[PDB]
């Protein structure tokens, strides 16, 4: 099964495998047991490389884990700026929301980072949008006292 | 004769014991290594003879800590006192009540007591102990708890009196002062015979207000009570007809055994840029007795009962005088006695003017007066520190320092409760 | 009680350890070979609590030096005071822990942790009377957080009767953006709430915030962040290193600190604040230090004190000044602002003055509270702790440690019962 070898080398940011492996007929939408794609995976442990790779090979780049994660609230949280950019790129749905209401503006904004928060808010993101507590990333930025997120936030 | 023994405990004990034994040294004519010049006794109450014709006050100072004790160790009087009764442990009480009666004091408490065995069996006729120390501190609370337990078992028939520091919190160093002060009241009840409170607030106004001193320290406050209680002991320590020995102050001052607490009054306290103050008579320093702001402890006399009353003047202080401004006292004010007492006044007077120790803060006055009263008013300093323990007990704050060396939580209430039947005993008395 | 024993584990606990000694150092005039220069007997009167006396008139701090990284043992030997240490007190491992908090607790920290306590033990059997143990590290990386927070347990267990205190800097995505930081800190502060008796909450969101907001520095580097924080350590323990009779050591300290077990987190503050070099401070009053105290810009913890209640407060002030005007003040503040202390602790803030003020400065304020509003940090890393954990991110990293999975949630509980515990005080009526 050339599914779960394609997971384990977007995970490792092993670029060689990753095209050997989709040159033998690997699944670039394969899943592992909670759900995450290769392309999840890669967003994650930041390997742009192979995220643009699987980009130019069929992957859904919205595609839902268990838990409605998407590899953009992936990259958002984890801070990884760039893959951010590439994803919006290939039509990564900015407001996407995952099983606690969370959209990636959400997560950047808890996990403070700033430059991923302008980036997300200049291509669309939803500042109403509010979590399974009702909150919105402005919120967020009241109750944690985050006047650097305020800020970027009242644009 | 007829010995008494001094006990200092903790670093209020220690500190006002030695403001005190500075005093006593200077009214008897003892200088600091003990010597005396050829005079003549009454003192020998208070100091031990050697075969070297030296005077070694009857005394034990005990802390858990070294600091303050070293002090007195290096100190002027440090010829003074018998070395083997300076004894210090290494590690305090904390502030703790618990650390001092359970864990730290039980690792000192059988030497304390064979250093007080050594003092007693050169006694002829030990009267008992007077005892000196915090209410507040780990070491004034609970060592002192344990020690009068102790003594009470090896000193069954012999009087025991304290010398207590009630808290003030311009000086307070700790918040859990109202539990120690409780925890300690309700321990020693049984084992006092007569209790003194100072309130340290009390002295604390009488420094600023009558000697102008804008930010008084213990130096002024200590220098301040050994005077009153210097005011006190010198009936055990000179010739005279009221309170001569130790019975007879629980006898004239109180009537019944939990009710101990006599105020003390004292007057007139005068600064020393004042040297060339009108000298106050008699009736103008007996009238200031009545007054709240001459008191030990702060509370009205006005809003209680009267069950005793003693006044110890010394001076040049007339009977006669004494007589006609007891005379307008009963007259003209409203000072009210239970029903039950003889309603009057008994009255000592020592012919000798106080003495003011140099680097004091008192002028020199021909006549002064300490009363000792015992009256329902001094219920309100109970009431005002079971206030702060009912606020912090009730969340249980601090209570974990407490358990976690070696007491139960029940101790909190036993003691607590034997304060809600003191304030009850005082309402019963004076309504 | 004297001694204190120091620990310094990890990079930013060897930084900020490195120059509390370079700052006290100064402080009692003790130059980098070890030899006094001062001109002040102040300053030796308790210099036993933190150097050790050598065989010359030598003094050397009594601190323990450690971390995986061999990296900082060269940056901390290339410091001033880097030679003062002794050589037998650095303890290094191999490799580093990767900011993994599980390699520091339970496998590369598990290794070493039995060679760094034969040199706390050397240390301690030196000792006359232990105090505690004092730590610095970090919460957000991996040696200072897992390997200091295994240190305390195992501590704890030989030496279960002393105070243990920390200053644990919490991490921020301003500072350091490497997100397992928030996993690293909240498994550290379930061990923090169980093992310690006083911990210093240092946050480096605050640190960056005013240095950003406040000192007008673009580019904060650690230096920036750590001047603020040796001037901090300076503060909190002025107490413990200077001749005074309030908080005086760690467990007098800790006994007016701490109200509830758990509830021993400080949210310290100072006053004038400063950056390196550039004396801007001068005009500074006893009112504006008492004011500055108690806002929220000079608290080295990120939450705002007027969004909660103290519960304790100890305030120390520095330098030549009215003892009268600071008791004046400190009574202003709280009757001014009395809706931000609990009324169920009565007379809960306590002062000292000492007359040595930090270095480059005339006067200086150093606040220490016990405020429900530090709920705020512990909320800040919840939350971020949740948005990581909930996706499962990074999580092999710790499993692949034998790190249970359920370690987190029971660590994710313990903090959300914190805050729970912070807001039932914070909403206590006396009623
Ligand atoms: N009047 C007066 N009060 C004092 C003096 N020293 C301390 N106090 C008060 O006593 C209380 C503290 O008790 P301490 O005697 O200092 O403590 P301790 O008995 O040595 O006990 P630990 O230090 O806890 O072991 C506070 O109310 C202080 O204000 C003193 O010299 N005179
Ligand atoms: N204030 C301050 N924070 C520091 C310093 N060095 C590292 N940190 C913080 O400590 C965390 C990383 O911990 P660190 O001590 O480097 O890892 P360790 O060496 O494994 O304990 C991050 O939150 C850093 O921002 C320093 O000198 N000062
Ligand atoms: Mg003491």
């Amino acid at each position: 099964d050339l599914g779960k070898k394609l997971l384990e080398a977007a995970r490792a940011g092993q670029d060689d495998e990753v095209r050997i492996l989709m040159a033998n007929g690997a699944d670039v939408n394969a899943t592992d047991a909670s759900g995450l794609t290769p392309l999840h995976l890669a967003a994650t442990y930041g390997h742009l490389e192979i995220v643009e790779v699987l980009l130019k090979h069929g992957a859904d780049v919205n595609a839902i884990d268990i838990m409605g994660s998407t590899p953009l609230h992936l990259a958002a949280l984890i801070g990884h700026l760039e893959i951010v950019e590439v994803l919006l790129k290939h039509g990564a749905d900015v407001n996407a929301v995952d099983t606690w209401g969370d959209t990636p503006l959400h997560l950047a904004a808890i996990m403070g980072h700033l430059e991923i928060v302008e980036v997300l808010l200049k291509h669309g993101a939803d500042v109403n949008a509010q979590d399974k507590f009702g909150k919105t990333a402005f919120d967020i930025s009241i109750d944690n006292g985050n006047e650097d997120l305020a800020e970027i936030l009242q644009k | 004769m007829r010995e008494c023994i001094s006990i200092h405990v903790g670093q209020a004990g220690v500190q006002i014991g030695n403001a005190c034994w500075e005093l006593y040294c200077l009214e008897h004519g003892i200088q600091p290594d003990g010597q005396m010049p050829s005079d003549k006794d009454s003192f020998n109450t208070f100091f031990s003879e050697t075969g070297a014709g030296k005077h070694v006050p009857r005394a034990v100072f005990v802390d858990l800590e070294p600091t303050v004790i070293d002090e007195v160790r290096t100190g002027t009087y440090r010829q003074l006192f018998h070395p083997e009764q300076l004894i210090t442990g290494k590690e305090d009480a904390a502030n703790n009540y618990a650390r001092g009666h359970y864990t730290i004091g039980k690792e000192i408490i059988d030497l304390v007591l064979d250093r007080i065995r050594k003092l007693a069996d050169q006694c002829t006729g030990l009267q008992g102990f007077l005892v000196f120390h915090s209410f507040g501190g780990g070491t004034g609370s609970g060592f002192t708890s344990l020690l009068m337990e102790r003594l009470s078992v090896d000193y069954g028939k012999k009087s025991k009196l304290e010398f207590s520091i009630y808290p003030a919190p311009q000086v307070s160093t700790a918040v859990v002062e109202p539990y120690n002060s409780i925890l300690t009241t309700h321990t020693t009840l049984e084992h006092s015979d007569c209790a003194f409170m100072v309130d340290n607030e009390a002295i604390y106004d009488i420094c600023r207000r009558n000697l102008d001193i804008e930010r008084p320290t213990y130096t002024n406050l200590n220098r301040l009570i050994s005077q009153i209680v210097s005011s006190i002991t010198a009936s055990l320590r000179f010739d005279g007809a009221l309170n001569v020995d130790l019975t007879e102050f629980q006898t004239n001052l109180v009537p019944y055994p939990r009710i101990h607490f006599p105020l003390a009054t004292y007057a007139p306290v005068i600064s020393a840029e004042k040297a060339y103050h009108e000298q106050l008579s008699v009736a103008e320093i007996t009238n200031a007795c009545f007054e709240p702001a001459n008191q030990m402890v702060k509370c009205d006399p006005r809003h209680g009962k009267y069950m005793a009353c003693c006044l110890l003047y010394r001076g040049d202080v007339v009977p006669k005088d004494v007589n006609a401004a007891i005379a307008t006292i009963k007259t003209k004010r409203s000072i009210q006695f239970v029903d039950w007492c003889p309603t009057g006044f008994k009255v000592g007077i020592n012919y000798q003017p106080p003495t003011v120790v140099p680097g004091g803060d008192l002028a020199k006055v021909q006549r002064a007066v300490c009363m000792l009263s015992n009256t329902t008013a001094i219920a309100e300093a109970w009431a005002r520190l079971d206030h702060k323990f009912d606020l912090m007990y009730a969340k249980r704050a601090f209570v974990h320092w407490y358990v976690g060396e070696g007491m139960e939580e029940g101790e909190f209430s036993e003691a607590r409760e034997d304060m809600a039947a003191l304030e009850k005993d005082y309402e019963e008395v004076g309504v | 009680m004297r001694e204190i024993v120091h620990i310094q584990a990890g990079q930013c606990g060897n930084q900020i350890g490195a120059k509390f000694w370079e700052v006290i150092s100064d402080e009692h005039g003790i130059d980098p070979t070890g030899s006094y220069h001062g001109d002040s007997d102040l300053q030796l009167e308790r210099i036993n609590v933190y150097y050790n006396e050598a065989t010359g008139n030598k003094y050397v701090p009594r601190a323990i030096l450690v971390d995986l990284e061999p990296g900082t043992m060269d940056s901390v030997r290339s410091g001033p005071f880097g030679q003062i240490f002794r050589p037998d007190n650095f303890v290094f491992g191999q490799s580093g822990a990767g900011n993994n908090w599980a390699k520091g607790h339970y496998t590369e920290g598990a290794e070493l942790v039995d060679s760094v306590l034969d040199v706390v033990r050397k240390e301690s059997e030196s000792c006359d009377c232990l105090q505690g143990f004092q730590l610095t590290h970090s919460l957000g990386g991996g040696t200072g957080s897992g390997m200091g927070t295994l240190l305390i347990s195992k501590i704890r267990e030989e030496y279960p009767d002393r105070i243990m205190n920390t200053f644990s800097v919490m991490p921020s995505p301003k500072v350091s953006d490497t997100v397992v930081e928030p996993y690293n800190a909240t498994l550290s502060v379930h061990q923090l709430v169980e093992n310690t008796d006083e911990t210093y909450c240092i946050d480096n969101e605050a640190l960056y915030d005013i240095c950003f907001r406040t000192l007008k520095l673009t580019t904060p580097t650690y230096g920036d962040l750590n001047h603020l924080v040796s001037a901090t350590m300076s503060g909190v323990t002025t107490c413990l290193r200077f001749p005074g009779q309030l908080n005086a050591d760690l467990r007098k300290l800790a006994v007016n600190m701490v109200p509830f077990p758990r509830l021993h987190f400080f949210m310290p503050g100072f006053a004038p604040l400063t950056s390196r070099g550039s004396q801007q401070y001068r005009a500074l009053t006893v009112p504006e230090l008492t004011q500055q105290m108690f806002d929220s810009k000079n608290m080295m913890a990120a939450c705002d004190p007027r969004h909660g209640r103290y519960l304790t407060v100890a305030a120390i002030f520095r330098g030549r000044m009215s003892m009268k005007e600071v008791d004046e003040q400190m009574l202003n503040v709280q009757n001014k602002n009395s809706s931000y202390f609990v009324e169920w602790i009565p007379n809960n803030v306590k002062t000292a003055v000492c007359d040595i003020p930090p270095r480059g400065l005339k006067m200086s304020a150093t606040f220490i509270g016990n405020s429900t509003a530090i709920q705020e940090l512990f909320k800040r890393i919840s939350e971020q702790f949740t948005a990581m954990f909930r996706r499962k991110a990074f999580l092999h990293w710790y499993t692949g440690e034998g790190m249970d999975e359920m370690e987190f949630t029971e660590a994710e509980s313990n903090m959300n019962d914190l805050v729970s515990e912070y807001q039932q005080y914070q909403d206590a009526t006396a009623d």
